[PDB]
């Protein structure tokens, strides 16, 4: 099979800048290469066919070049909505094969998160488990620290984090931190605190509630 | 316009067979071939095979013995079947159509079907409210907890509410069950006039829940 | 560098 090596693995640029993707083949494949875009929960979207030919409905900032073994997908001026993964495909030799993809990330100014805390619902408590959720909304850059304290006790190992992909419009992230306790444990304590550390904040932000009120 | 729509996602047991139906419209299976591609953690995008306008099939080499593709032209349906799955066959499977009848530039894709190869049992989620309690913007959400397998779909107010929605990637709990939350920020002044509902659908369990989310 | 089934995005 033709092996397709895409590079680099991650690309990071700012809107308006130009960006190029490399796709190199293990042997010559003429101009028989196609490019695809993939967003979150999406199917691949055909961008270019035969190295350089336009696709209907595809913005003109997308172009491609190359022949032989060395191919380039280019975006002459990047838009926030171009946040995605990009793949190449060869079909000079059977079977058609794909490369492993390059990730496109966007730079932007620092944005501090808006932090919210949610106690567990009385509905969940009926099951014998408490979930405490801490939301960090619309921040940049990705790196953030969430520290959980229950009655001033540092919590460790009993929380899980989930981060969205960059927003296609403002290029921010959002993050949820979920602290999971047994109901018995949750009822033995009072003060539940989520403390957030981020480059965009001049000192950490704490959101807390007292069980009950 | 041209469309391909696949059957729902779900569970296949170790060593058992996988079946997906691709229903097309906007063109005729008598004029175009339909391809199958999957996308997996270990191998990425992988081309599996094709059924051509006139009924012929090609299968990529590592699948010639466990793969079969058939179709019904009149019903515009293509049938994918693959035998003896192991866990590294867990992937998103797509049907796809090329631009020209004989070619491989894949301009049209199905929405995909996430296939989990597992001995475990299907389990629907419980849905819990993340109740609003800051510049007149309030945040509220739904906690979609303890389901298997992936995926679950979340939307707000039957699709009418999209702005400010963040639906987080599912995370796998030590119990082997998944969890995720979906949040949204709204004007606090609308908490007394607007209703906020997360529409939750977990197809592998046919669990489908609307959760109203209110200040508590 | 690995496809993530949850998100359909590359992750490491």
């Amino acid at each position: 099979d033709i092996l397709l090596t895409q590079s680099p693995v991650i690309l990071s640029v700012s809107p308006g800048e130009r960006v190029s993707f490399s796709c190199r083949a293990s042997q010559s494949i003429g101009t028989n290469i196609h490019w695809y875009q993939q967003r979150t929960n999406g199917s691949p979207r055909l961008l270019i066919k035969y190295a350089s030919e336009s696709i209907s409905g595809i913005p003109s900032r997308f172009s491609g070049s190359g022949s032989g073994t060395d191919f380039t997908l280019s975006i002459n001026s990047v838009e926030s909505e171009d946040i995605a993964d990009y793949y190449c495909q060869q079909n000079n030799n059977w079977p058609t094969t794909f490369g492993a993809g390059t990730k496109l990330e966007l730079k932007r100014t620092v944005a501090a998160p808006s932090v919210f805390i949610f106690p567990p619902s009385d509905e969940q408590l009926k099951s014998g488990t408490a979930s405490v959720v801490c939301l960090l909304n619309n921040f940049y850059p990705r790196e953030a620290k969430v520290q959980w304290k229950v009655d001033n006790a540092l919590q460790s190992g009993n929380s899980q984090e989930s981060v969205t992909e960059q927003d296609s419009k403002d290029s921010t992230y959002s993050l949820s931190s979920t602290l999971t306790l047994s109901k018995a444990d949750y009822e033995k304590h009072k003060v539940y605190a989520c403390e957030v550390t981020h480059q965009g904040l001049s000192s950490p932000v704490t959101k807390s509630f007292n069980r009950g009120a | 316009q041209v469309q391909l729509k696949q059957s729902g996602p779900g569970l296949v047991q170790p060593s058992q067979s996988l079946s997906i139906t691709c229903t097309v419209s906007g063109f005729s299976l008598t004029n175009y071939g339909v391809h199958w591609v999957r996308q997996s953690p270990g191998k990425g995008l992988e081309w599996l095979g094709v059924i051509w306008s006139g009924g012929n099939t090609d299968y990529n080499t590592p699948f010639t013995s466990r793969l079969s593709i058939n179709k019904d032209n009149s019903k515009s349906q293509v049938f994918f079947k693959m035998n003896s799955l192991q866990s590294n066959d867990t992937a998103i499977y797509y049907c796809a159509r090329a631009l020209t009848y004989y070619d491989y530039e894949f301009a049209y894709w199905g929405q995909g079907t996430l296939v989990t190869v597992s001995a475990a049992s299907t389990k629907g989620p419980s849905v819990f409210p993340l109740a609003p309690s800051s510049g007149g913007t309030a945040a509220l959400g739904c906690l979609v907890k303890d389901y298997f397998p992936e995926p679950v779909t979340v939307s707000w107010n039957s699709g009418a509410l999209t702005s400010g929605v963040h639906t987080f990637p599912a995370v796998l709990q030590s119990s082997g069950l998944y969890s995720l939350s979906s949040v949204v920020t709204v004007p606090s002044s609308s908490l007394g006039t607007q209703t906020y509902i997360c529409n939750v659908n977990h197809k592998p369990s046919n669990t489908k829940v609307d959760k109203r989310v209110e200040p508590k | 560098g690995q496809f993530d089934l949850s998100t359909r995005r590359l992750k490491g």
